[PDB]
């Protein structure tokens, strides 16, 4: 069973700036990895599958990037509708499909 | 010609030599080759044989494309002479998208398996006509060793598998004479998931070492005794195990009774065989794919299981060359049972997006008593340049 | 595509529950259907999945052999039934399209990421009234 | 069947009549053909097979460039019934980069050589599987005849050299029985066309060292020993040579004349005179002829030679070649067989290099006159 | 085995049934198929065998072009079962421009005759290795019957020709026993020039119709004693006489003696046999070019010289179709040596400039007990659109 951790877990970042998420594999996942967006209470949407292939609904300010055992999200300027939990998850080539325990993108202020 | 019994003590194996290679992708690339996957290698008295599951088509061809899938109506079981390329000429000796064969003594019986995922049906050709069939037991993908079986005094067993993979799968040993399905038992003992089976025979029993795809990095051992049909099994003791994925050698362990759970998930099809309580045994050399092929033995890493001890190591296909399956086959020599095996050599799709096929060349080695060198044969073909 | 589920459940322990998926017309030809859990504090948990052609349904190792995935292309429905249920079971229960078409018996699965999604059913083990 | 013997005289050969020709490289034009060297040919007791080291390709293809190399993974040894050419359906008898093969006269014995250069194995495939192996003595490029091994009473022999340290296999049906280590004078011994010579084998050699005269090797099958010599003949059989009025021998040494590098070659003992075939040209491996030297077996002055045959014309380039034994009704016939090598790196038209063959039989009977080139057009097929 | 004798009797032909075809030229346009020209016919005791001299390539090809020469060093004897075409793994029998061959009943003799126009060799090949040789006599295109031999009680006989084709040649009858030429007898009787014959064996005799290429428009006949080797010889005295060119059917005569001297010169290889007085014969139906081909009985046309009763006639390519060789070859049935006969069907160079290349395809017929009926089998080749 492959095992996806998130960095950090709480990734309070303010309107308008960039934010990066971070995941890991207990081993290489090749490209074989999506990411999920959630707002609070909706179902997960499909953000970046391949490891950095955008999924059909997804805007130009989300990006991401990596391969083998270490991938990032990247939000290049982060919209109200944002801010929300992101759930990593693997698809290489074995069950089970593991999710990472996700990165709330909090708010940031003063 | 008597039925094949395998009475002759194994030889006194010392490492493998070259023993043959098809350069069928080489050729492939100004010749009308066959597509094939998941080859084989398994004699008559006289002489051997080299099968594989043609996916219906030549490789220079449009019908090339998407030959990825393991499982279509056009999946053929193709045969040869050992050595003979797959050209036009091949005979496709049954309909089958997983199969089995092996010369009895007398004729070969071929277990040949197609149909729909959820309902196939298992063929049994014996003496090149249909004997015996039996439908899929657990509705899902019904299976066999993609390797020989064997026959002893007749009677053939081949491991089927049904049911899911990566989980709890049900499998069965088919004791067949002439092609007529004679007997059939359970899997007993503790191998917890039996894929792919590469069995060889150890009179007065069969034996087998097979892939599992759900829990062991371990590879499991089914031990088949054909005068009662008892069956029982256990895993490879090696602290080296045989499959891929596996954890590194630093890190890796085995148990005799229990997959390991390391990496244990997915699998390829592989082999070992005992001497004495030494394991002989070949691997992919990289752990999270399928690169380079490697044979060792391992001291006492058949009765042990934290032995690391290699000795007598041999690169087959250096770490940088793809390899696949691979499958030990018995040779009977004038005085002792040979231990041969083969690699599947595979190239094309998904790894390499060079070409839109997928094939495999195989290269072939026999166990030896006399000295032996060093060498590296990978599979030669140039994905640059061949047609895509 | 659009998938749509049953409304809100609350079980007895050592029950079982059956949670319904209506998917769009023909989905079960082209995607895997799956089922998805997320207990109310954790992470998403996939439990299993039917392939799109055969009908085979392949579970998590924590559910095989108490959950049964089936589904029926004359209502294009798909259900899950969890037995056994445990206060632990007690999650949002999300059904998804996979973009998986097929299962190569040697080289396993390519594609097994979830483009679309139901509304999710919240389910609920307690002893309580 | 029994194990071959050979106890029948050897044939009053007259000369060598034509008895086959592939055309190889001409059907590869418009055919699926292996690319191929170092051909050879040997029989079974019912039919002749032709046998070459196929380097793991077709000609047109893009594998064919490059094939100037004499060792990769991929050789291995093609074998066919003479005369049908090696197309797609050829059986790849072995791995190999070097090798011999030989019928006992119950079943084939394959020698195949493959491996790393510093480290390569030799395997024993006798009646179809893998019966013995040896590793590199030497550790600098194990090799053998390229030709055919011969076998008396069932224990086949083979000369095999690594460096230069050179020793003879005994093999009973592929289990190597003895080695004897080269005794004699012979100084250099590589890739040598052996014949059987009842109750022994005879074997003449190639000497890339030190002879132009070609090295002999007497095998004594019945107590393994081994004694050596050279060609007497003044008319020496390697190439490169001095020209034939400058050209000497000497019966024990290398006659140092232009000694260094050699080509695979062939003669027979005639009594005192020596049937043997040798390149037109002294400086090239262009044509090829044959001849008997009067006494040119035993005396180390003689130039008389009679019965010449031209067999490729002094335009049309050979290669190696290779004396094989054929047992008639009541005689050892002696066929010879001359690879006809076309391609890189003399002929720069094309990337491949290949070969055909033609093969000659002796015969008691007449024969006339012609000259049997490779006849491709390498200006035309593919490049 | 035992050596071969035909000692039964020939039988009661009325007419000949098709018997096989090649398709060698349809074939070639897709497909690596060899270049021949003489084919023919010949039988061991269990199957027939077509042979042909390959111009040593395959049509579609570079070295396919000028290949209308009938001598180059690159010729060969291809040999296959009758049927099966010449593809690139037909078995090449021996170098040879010119050549006859022929089951004794133990093994196949095939004489392959190579060389230098002015000093060819001829070599016996038997049992698959040269037995002998025998150098040109008369230095002058030392040449065979370009059919089958003759084998009985294991002495096959070859008829040979030296010398000049438009003047007077030299004709030598060579007895072979295991290939090794036992006698040699020189040609004697009244026939004055012969080429090519087409032998059938006449137990005790072997009788041969041949081609004169000098004087006779009618064919000689050669009348060879195997017991004693003498040898006599005649013409076929049908007022419809087998050459081509000849003088056409309302203005042709023959002698049974001499050459008719009407359009004496050159000529075709072509067959006829006696049934009786009555005379079995088959010719190009145009009498100016190869063109068509017809079979007939000619009553009395075997003893008298000035018959011209044709019946039974059988269109075997129809007169729009070039044809070429044709030659008797003979069949052990249960109870009679049946007759049967083929026909080159040549294609291409000089007369069809379409393409660069000559070939022939072949078409092969058997006498028949039975009712026949009626058809034309062509070449079927279109070189308009076949490569060029
Ligand atoms: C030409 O061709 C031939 C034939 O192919 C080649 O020979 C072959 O070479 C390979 C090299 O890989 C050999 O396999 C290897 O075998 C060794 C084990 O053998 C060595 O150690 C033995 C044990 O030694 C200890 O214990 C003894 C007491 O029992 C003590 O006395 C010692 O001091 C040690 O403490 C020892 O018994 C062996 O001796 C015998 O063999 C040698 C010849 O090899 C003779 O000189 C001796 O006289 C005697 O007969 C021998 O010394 C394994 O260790 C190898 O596995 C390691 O290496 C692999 C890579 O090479 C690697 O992938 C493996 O995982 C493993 O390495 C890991 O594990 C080790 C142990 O924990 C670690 O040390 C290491 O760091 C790493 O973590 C391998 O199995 C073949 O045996 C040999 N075949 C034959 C038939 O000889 C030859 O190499 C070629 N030459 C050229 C130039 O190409
Ligand atoms: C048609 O096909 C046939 C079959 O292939 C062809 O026949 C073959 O032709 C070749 C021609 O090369 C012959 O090979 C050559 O043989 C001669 C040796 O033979 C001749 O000399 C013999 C010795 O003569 C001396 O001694 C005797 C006493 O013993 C004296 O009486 C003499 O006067 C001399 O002093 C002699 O015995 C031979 O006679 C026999 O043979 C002939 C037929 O050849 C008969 O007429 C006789 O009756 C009798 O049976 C004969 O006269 C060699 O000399 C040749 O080698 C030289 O030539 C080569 C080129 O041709 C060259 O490359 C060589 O290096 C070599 O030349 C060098 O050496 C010479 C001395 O040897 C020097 O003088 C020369 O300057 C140079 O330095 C060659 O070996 C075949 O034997 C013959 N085969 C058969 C079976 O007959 C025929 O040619 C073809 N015809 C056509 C038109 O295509
Ligand atoms: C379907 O398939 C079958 C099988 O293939 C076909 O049948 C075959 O058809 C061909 C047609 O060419 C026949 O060959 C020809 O045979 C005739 C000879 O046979 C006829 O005449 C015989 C002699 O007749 C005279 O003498 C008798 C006394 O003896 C008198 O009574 C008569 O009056 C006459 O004066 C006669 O014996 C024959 O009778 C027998 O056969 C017929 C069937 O054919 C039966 O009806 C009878 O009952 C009886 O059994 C018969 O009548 C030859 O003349 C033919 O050659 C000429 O024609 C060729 C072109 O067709 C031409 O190229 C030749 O050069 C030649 O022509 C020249 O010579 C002529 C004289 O010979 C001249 O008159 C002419 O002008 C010219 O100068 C030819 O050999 C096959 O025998 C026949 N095969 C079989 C087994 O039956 C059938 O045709 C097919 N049907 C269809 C629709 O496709
Ligand atoms: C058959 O095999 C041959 C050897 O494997 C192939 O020849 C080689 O092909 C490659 C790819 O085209 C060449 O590499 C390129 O070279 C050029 C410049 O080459 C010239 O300059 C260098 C100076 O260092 C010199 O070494 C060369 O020989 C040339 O004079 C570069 O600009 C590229 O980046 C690239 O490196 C090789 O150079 C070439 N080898 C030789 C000997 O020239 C051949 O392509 C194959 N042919 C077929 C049809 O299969
Ligand atoms: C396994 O099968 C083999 C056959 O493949 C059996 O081999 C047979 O064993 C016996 C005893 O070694 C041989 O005996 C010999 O027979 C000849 C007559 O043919 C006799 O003249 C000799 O003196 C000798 O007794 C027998 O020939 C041999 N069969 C063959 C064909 O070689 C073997 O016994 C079987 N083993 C088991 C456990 O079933
Ligand atoms: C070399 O091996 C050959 C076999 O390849 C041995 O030849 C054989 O020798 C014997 C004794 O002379 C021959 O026996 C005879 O057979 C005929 C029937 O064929 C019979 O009528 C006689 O009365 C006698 O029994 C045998 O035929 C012969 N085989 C062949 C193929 O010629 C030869 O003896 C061996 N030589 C040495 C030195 O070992
Ligand atoms: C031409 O060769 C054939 C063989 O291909 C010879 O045929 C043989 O002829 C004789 C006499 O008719 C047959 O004899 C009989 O044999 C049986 C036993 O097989 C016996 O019961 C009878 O009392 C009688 O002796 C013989 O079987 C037969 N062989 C075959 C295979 O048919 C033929 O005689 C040769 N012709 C000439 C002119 O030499
Ligand atoms: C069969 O052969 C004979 C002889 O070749 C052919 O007879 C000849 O036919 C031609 C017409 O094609 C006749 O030519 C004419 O002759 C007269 C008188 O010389 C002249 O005034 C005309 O201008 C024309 O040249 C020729 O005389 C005649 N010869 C003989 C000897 O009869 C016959 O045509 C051929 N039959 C068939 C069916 O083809
Ligand atoms: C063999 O496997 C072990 C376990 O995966 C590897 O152990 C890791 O070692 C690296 C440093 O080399 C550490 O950063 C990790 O913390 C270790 N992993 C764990 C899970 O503890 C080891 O590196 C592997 N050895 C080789 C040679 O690849
Ligand atoms: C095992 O094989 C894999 C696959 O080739 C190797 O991982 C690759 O390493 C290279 C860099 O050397 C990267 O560019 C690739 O992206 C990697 N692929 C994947 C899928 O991660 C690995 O290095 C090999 N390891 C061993 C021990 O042989
Ligand atoms: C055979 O070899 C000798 C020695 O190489 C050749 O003789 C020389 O010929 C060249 C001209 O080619 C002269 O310049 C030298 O002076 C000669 N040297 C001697 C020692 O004579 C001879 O030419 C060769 N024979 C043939 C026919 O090529
Ligand atoms: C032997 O073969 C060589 C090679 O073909 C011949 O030498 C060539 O001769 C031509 C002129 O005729 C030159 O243009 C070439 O450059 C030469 N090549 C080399 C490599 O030197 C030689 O003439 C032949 N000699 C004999 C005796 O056959
Ligand atoms: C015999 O064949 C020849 C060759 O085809 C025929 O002669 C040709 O006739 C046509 C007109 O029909 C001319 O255009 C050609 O030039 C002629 N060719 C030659 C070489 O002269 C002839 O008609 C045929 N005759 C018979 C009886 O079949
Ligand atoms: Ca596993
Ligand atoms: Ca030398
Ligand atoms: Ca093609
Ligand atoms: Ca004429």
């Amino acid at each position: 069973e492959i095992v996806m951790t998130q960095s950090p877990a709480t990734l309070s970042v303010s309107p308008g700036a960039r934010a990066t998420l971070f995941c890991r594999a207990s081993r290489s996942v090749s490209d074989n990895l999506a990411w999920y967006q959630q707002k609070p209470g909706q179902a997960p949407r499909l953000l970046i599958f391949g490891a950095s292939t955008r999924a059909t609904g997804v805007p130009a300010r989300f990006s991401g990037s990596g391969s083998g055992t270490q991938f990032t999200l990247t939000i290049s300027s982060l919209q109200s509708e944002d801010f929300a939990v992101y759930y990593c998850q693997h698809y290489n080539i074995w069950p089970p499909w593991t999710f990472g325990q996700g990165t709330k993108v909090e708010i940031k202020r003063t | 010609a008597e039925y094949r019994n395998w009475s002759k003590p194994q030889c006194d194996i010392t490492g493998f030599a070259p023993f043959s290679k098809d350069n069928s992708i080489r050729l492939s690339a100004g010749g009308d080759i066959w597509v094939t996957r998941e080859p084989y290698v398994s004699c008559d008295p006289d002489k051997c044989y080299q099968f594989a599951l043609g996916q219906g088509t030549t490789l220079n061809n449009v019908h090339s494309n998407n030959t990825v899938r393991d499982r279509t109506p056009y999946r053929t079981l193709l045969m040869n002479e050992l050595g003979v390329p797959f050209h036009l000429g091949t005979k496709q000796v049954c309909i089958a998208w997983s199969s089995s064969s092996c010369h009895d003594g007398k004729a070969w019986l071929h277990v040949c398996i197609t149909g729909d995922d959820k309902n196939a049906t298992a063929s049994f050709i014996y003496n090149g006509r249909l004997v015996d069939s039996v439908v899929s037991w657990s509705k899902e993908i019904l299976r066999t060793q993609e390797s020989e079986c064997v026959c002893i005094n007749g009677t053939c067993t081949v491991v089927m598998t049904d049911g899911s993979a990566s989980g709890k799968a049900d499998t069965k040993i088919l004791f067949i004479e002439e092609g007529k399905i004679v007997h059939t038992s359970t899997l007993s003992g503790s191998a917890q998931h039996v894929e792919e089976c590469s069995c060889y025979p150890r009179y007065p029993g069969v034996r087998c070492v097979c892939r599992d795809n759900w829990k062991g990095s371990n590879r499991p051992i089914v031990d088949i005794n054909i005068k009662d049909h008892s069956i029982v099994s256990s895993y490879v003791c090696s602290g080296l195990v045989g499959d891929t994925p596996r954890k590194n050698d630093s890190s890796s362990s085995s148990h005799c009774l229990d997959p390991n759970n390391e990496e244990g998930g997915h699998g390829v099809k592989g082999w070992a065989f005992d001497d004495g309580n030494d394991v002989w045994m070949g691997r992919t050399i990289n752990e999270t794919s399928r690169l380079g092929y490697e044979t060792f033995k391992v001291i006492e890493g058949w009765s042990n299981p934290k032995s690391k001890l290699q000795i007598n190591r041999q690169v087959i296909v250096d770490r940088g060359n793809r390899s696949g399956y691979s499958g030990i086959f018995s040779v009977e020599g004038k005085s002792c049972i040979n231990r041969c095996f083969y690699v599947e050599l595979i190239r094309g799709r998904k790894e390499e997006t060079e070409v839109l096929w997928t094939s495999n060349s195989i290269v072939v080695f026999c166990g030896t008593s006399g000295t032996y060198g060093t060498g590296s044969w990978p599979d030669g073909a140039d994905l640059n340049l061949m047609p895509i | 595509v659009q998938l749509v589920q049953s409304g809100a459940e609350v079980k007895r322990p050592g029950s079982s529950v059956r949670v319904s998926c209506k998917a769009s017309e023909g989905t079960f030809n082209k995607y895997t259907l799956t089922w998805v859990r997320q207990a109310p504090g954790q992470g998403l948990e996939w439990m299993g999945g039917i392939i799109p052609i055969s009908g085979i349904a392949n579970y998590a190792q924590k559910f095989q052999g108490r959950v049964a995935i089936t589904a029926d292309e004359s209502t294009t429905t798909a259900y899950m039934e969890l037995s056994s249920l445990r206060s632990e079971d007690s999650a949002v229960y999300y059904c998804a399209t996979a973009v998986s078409d097929y299962f190569n018996r040697d080289l396993g699965w390519e594609d097994y990421y979830f483009p679309f999604w139901g509304q999710g059913t919240l389910v609920t083990v307690a002893s309580a009234s």
